[PDB]
RNA sequence: GUAUGUAUUUAUUUUUAGAUACUAACAC
RNA sequence: ACGAAUCUCUUUGCCUUUUGGCUUAGAUCAAGUGUAGUAUCUG
């Protein structure tokens, strides 16, 4: 087995710049759930909140634009749309609202959630959402009359994270009973379980080209590759836990917020981490309030926002000088697993 | 006896027959989408966030008023 | 030494309005099921089924 | 207290003055919450 | 009418201190006649609780305590506070 | 390791639990002794 | 472990919490600093949401809207809960950071005053020696005063009960109540709560 | 010093019987295949009746060995701590949970 | 001026005074 | 002489019938009163 190892140490990955701390904007009043990014021109973020608002901050000058009311509890999940000016908010309140961006006032609501909803993701090409939480399922629903079409049965514990794909598998759904599971929508079943992580999976995201998915742990971030199903990669951890949030940049950059506050960002291609960081809490706040529950890259993915439970929303820039001067991280030792 | 331990799992709502009343909030509504594209001195004298909801300034405010 | 002893019966018993009424209920039903065994195993000595 | 211990002290006597000045300082009690006074003035004393 | 402390009613005070914890008072009252919540914490508070300091005055304690009594003018809830120690015990 | 829970609040099922299951260092601020002192020194300052 | 840790855990919150109201600190003796970490945590957002509703049914009852019956109770004692916090936040303050008002300023006022008795030519008011000419009538006043509570009530708790009990009493013997007070204004420095 | 991990201890066991099986063999030492159908799958395998009993009888054996044993900690435990005031058994047995806290 | 709960099988399946008491939609 | 097994006891490890929610501590707080049915204590 040691040829693996030999072939692990041909490769030298993937050089990268590291980030920085750009800006830094208050103004919630509770906690910072999730965070979503205005699709097309980038002009704006849609901030949850654990104080039920959203607040939508100009991404130029962090500017907070307007706030939308509307939930009576907090915020898990947000998700803004390519083809519709809608945006889809979820709650804990059990119930999904749509929103529609011209006129800034509640659509649709939809409803048949037992308990609380904790994800969103907008299917891209067939107008349904997905969306799914304590129910243990997830619920397709069809966007305009409102019927929750599909019901996926599977996990046998509450459902973190989704997401959806254009080909098969079409959604993708990880749950606390730390599996990951690929779904066959027109069938209602799944097509593949991955289960090769420990506890529960807490995070996923989407490479947005080489179509497969990322997922997270308590110690151990893996990659997973779609069609197939295969494993594709691991990634260098140690103890970083808990892993609440990651995010994908076009640059094959693989953030991994913390519960323990650190950065910790990855190339995507090789497993290695060549950056982490540790934020600064804030002025009057706890060592235990710092950490980071959702985070995102901009359409161009040279920023990232990342809602921190400081009550505050922070934008890391990727540095410009770097190069090989020094940037070097880490420098790829790959230890015995 | 009390609390939860668990959450009722949606799967045994799937199996379920459905009954087929009609609701008021599932009526037709909106019902198209959208596509995107020299007295003076006499006297005797005279001549910031921090965050937490409690010592914040706003709340000494509101108590020093509200209590009266 | 009355209100010692009483003190001392009520420190000593937790059981609560609900709790008691159900071993107590539980009592009842166990002895009507006896009850009817018995009934059957006399029925029986006679022969009658 | 440390001022008006003094202040009373000119226009009382040192007996009624000290009496005043510690009865302020107080356990004060409402439900689970309780703190000595140290610092302010008790409005509800008859003489405040 | 208003009562001394038999060692008898104290003892089922104490035990019922262990057993209801000490902020459900009006529970205490109820075990032991003829007394009332406030008398019941009002004596736990001050005499019988065992985390109180009742102990012998080193020749520390009593320099710290004139120098107090110095300091500040007639308040022995602070200063008692200072020294740890139930009040009238430290008049 | 975690501890048990044994609350002053609440004993539901009636456990009786030892008293030290149920149940500050910092000595007074400098500018508060000063204080005192000024007016000893003020009203004897005062008495002449 | 889990389900016995589980509950164990979950207790510690709910006694955090509580804790949390009453002001007191809640330390456990030993538990995973982690762990603590986490509770602060959520206690924390807890207390903010809490907060924050208090002050927002708060403003909703200033202008008066539809307003429950319970709600006004329930605000009422949430909004007395975060003034007592408040309190005991100066005080400790207070403690830590020694009295405001400075020495200097203090003698000026002290100053002030002393200039201002001589001014008027003003006797200090002395302790009110036995046989004092007006001490059984400043007693049935003060008595009267404490009476009138009681004398317009329909009905009477005890505490109450023994309010207007004492005063009786009081009537009685003037001269024995007024020689157990002057005790108690020369004896007594430490009061009840 | 120490707890122990649920491997190290499974392999303990393991070779706890192994060792009480090879004294069995010992002192049966002193007093003295698979076809699988071509129809279906399904795998048989010739057996001793014999150690098939023996087996039966050493988990019934062992269990009651634990069971008794862990019952005589029952009886000693109750009766050892007399010290503080219990209201029930439950109560006793809980703050001996507490003993072991310190 | 008690919800609520349990049971209601008839017609025949093959071989000497009273003290301490508990309680009471009964009398402010 | 040590290897091996059974029984008994002590120490460590494992926890065994070993506190299952939220709200304004969820709110409140006594001689309480007359008579009457029935239990039983003593000469």
């Amino acid at each position: 087995i040691v040829n693996r190892y030999e072939k692990l140490l041909s490769q030298r990955p993937e050089w990268h710049a590291p980030w920085k701390l750009s800006r830094v904007i208050n103004g919630h009043l509770g906690w910072v759930r999730c965070v979503a990014i205005d699709p097309v021109d980038n002009e704006w973020f849609i901030t949850g909140s654990n104080d039920t608002t959203m607040k939508v901050w100009d991404l130029a000058t962090g500017k907070l634009k307007t706030t939308l009311a509307g939930h009576v509890m907090t915020v898990r999940d947000v998700a803004v749309s390519d083809r519709h000016p809608y945006l889809f908010s979820v709650s804990e309140d059990k119930t999904v609202k749509c929103w529609d961006l011209e006129k800034n006032q509640i659509i649709r609501d939809y409803y048949g959630h037992l308990s609380g909803v904790r994800t969103v993701s907008i299917h891209p090409t067939l107008d349904l959402i997905a969306t799914a939480g304590r129910d243990s399922v997830i619920k397709l629903w069809d966007m305009r009359t409102r019927i929750p079409v599909i019901t996926l049965v599977g996990h046998k514990g509450p459902i973190n994270q989704v997401q959806c794909t254009p080909v098969d598998p079409q959604v993708v759904s990880s749950s606390t009973d730390a599996t990951v599971r690929l779904w066959d929508v027109v069938a209602g079943k799944t097509m593949k379980v991955l289960t090769h992580h420990k506890r529960s999976v807490r995070a996923t995201a989407l490479h947005p080209k080489e179509f497969s998915v990322a997922s997270a742990c308590t110690d151990d971030i893996r990659s997973w590759g779609l069609a197939e199903g295969s494993l594709l990669t691991n990634f260098e951890s140690e103890k970083t836990g808990i892993i609440n949030t990651l995010s994908i940049n076009q640059d094959d950059v693989l953030f991994a917020g913390g519960d323990n506050g650190v950065l910790s960002f990855y190339d995507y291609k090789s497993g290695h981490k060549y950056q982490s960081l540790a934020t600064r809490e804030m002025v009057g706040s706890l060592e235990g309030e710092r950490s980071v529950l959702c985070s995102t890259f901009d359409k161009t993915g040279l920023r990232l926002i990342t809602g921190e439970a400081d009550k505050s929303i922070k934008i890391w820039k990727q540095d410009e000088t770097a190069t090989k001067e020094s940037e070097p991280g880490l420098a790829w030792n790959p230890n015995l697993s | 006896h009390r609390p939860q331990l668990e959450a009722r799992s949606g799967a045994k709502a799937a199996a379920y027959t459905p009954t087929g009343i009609e609701h008021a909030r599932l009526l037709p509504g909106h019902t198209t989408l959208k596509y995107r594209k020299s007295w003076r001195k006499g006297t005797a004298f005279g001549r910031g966030y921090i965050n937490d909801m409690t010592k914040s300034e706003y709340h000494q405010e509101f108590l020093h008023k509200h209590v009266r | 030494k009355e209100m010692l002893a009483e003190a001392r019966a009520r420190l000593l018993n937790t059981q609560g309005k609900k709790a008691t009424r159900k071993i107590r209920e539980r009592m009842l039903e166990e002895s009507k099921r006896i009850a009817e065994l018995q009934k059957r195993r006399e029925l029986k000595q006679a022969g009658i089924n | 207290f440390t001022l008006l211990n003094r202040l009373l002290r000119l226009i009382v006597d040192p007996n009624i003055a000290d009496y005043i000045t510690a009865k302020n300082n107080v356990v004060i009690n409402f439900k689970d919450m309780s703190h000595v006074n140290k610092y302010g003035l008790i409005r509800g004393l008859k003489f405040a | 009418k208003g009562g001394v402390w038999t060692n008898v009613e104290d003892q089922i005070l104490k035990a019922a201190v262990q057993k209801y914890g000490t902020h459900q008072w009006s529970k205490v009252a109820s075990l032991l006649q003829k007394k009332t919540a406030r008398q019941s914490e009002l004596r736990w508070n001050e005499y019988l609780n065992p985390k109180l300091n009742f102990t012998e005055f080193s020749k520390e304690e009593d320099a710290q305590l004139l120098d107090l009594a110095r300091e500040l003018p007639n308040q022995w809830r602070t200063i008692a506070d200072m020294m740890a120690r139930p009040a009238q015990v430290c008049v | 390791k975690i501890p048990a829970a044994v609350s002053n609040w609440k004993n539901p099922n009636g456990y009786t639990v030892a008293l030290e299951r149920r149940v500050e260092n910092n000595t007074i601020n400098d500018g508060f002794m000063k204080l005192s002192e000024a007016l000893e020194n003020a009203d004897k300052k005062a008495r002449q | 472990i889990r389900q016995k840790k589980a509950r164990t855990i979950l207790q510690h919150l709910s006694e955090a919490w509580r804790c949390w109201k009453a002001n007191i600190p809640w330390d456990v003796p030993g538990m995973p600093a982690p762990i603590k970490k986490i509770i602060e945590r959520y206690i924390k957002s807890k207390a903010d949401a809490w907060v924050s509703a208090a002050h927002y049914n708060r403003e909703r009852i200033k202008r008066g809207a539809h307003v429950e019956k319970t709600m006004v109770k329930k605000n009422l004692g949430r909004l007395t809960r975060l003034w007592i916090k408040n309190e005991q936040e100066r005080q400790r303050q207070i403690q830590k950071n020694g009295p405001e008002i400075t020495p200097e300023e203090a003698t000026t006022i002290f100053s002030v005053m002393v200039e201002w008795l001589e001014s008027r030519s003003f006797s200090p008011i002395p302790f009110p020696p036995l046989t004092y000419k007006n001490d059984t009538k400043i007693l049935v006043l003060a008595l009267e005063d404490l009476k009138d509570v009681y004398a317009s009530k329909v009905r009477l708790n005890a505490s109450e009960r023994e309010e207007l009990a004492l005063i009786e009493e009081a009537y009685d013997n003037p001269h024995d109540t007024l020689n157990r007070i002057k005790k108690y204004l020369l004896t007594q420095r430490v009061f009840k709560p | 010093r120490g707890g122990i991990s649920y491997d190290q201890l499974a392999k303990l066991s393991y070779e706890k019987t192994l060792r009480n099986l090879a004294t069995q063999t010992q002192n049966s030492s002193k007093q003295d295949k698979v076809q699988k159908d071509t129809k279906t799958g399904k795998i048989t395998i010739a057996d001793d009746d014999k150690l098939v009993n023996k087996l039966a009888v050493s988990l019934q054996s062992e269990s009651k060995k634990r069971y008794e044993a862990r019952k005589r900690q029952m009886q000693n435990a109750k009766t050892l701590y007399g010290v503080e005031s219990f209201i029930n058994d439950k109560n006793k047995q809980f703050n001996e949970k507490l003993s072991r806290e310190s």
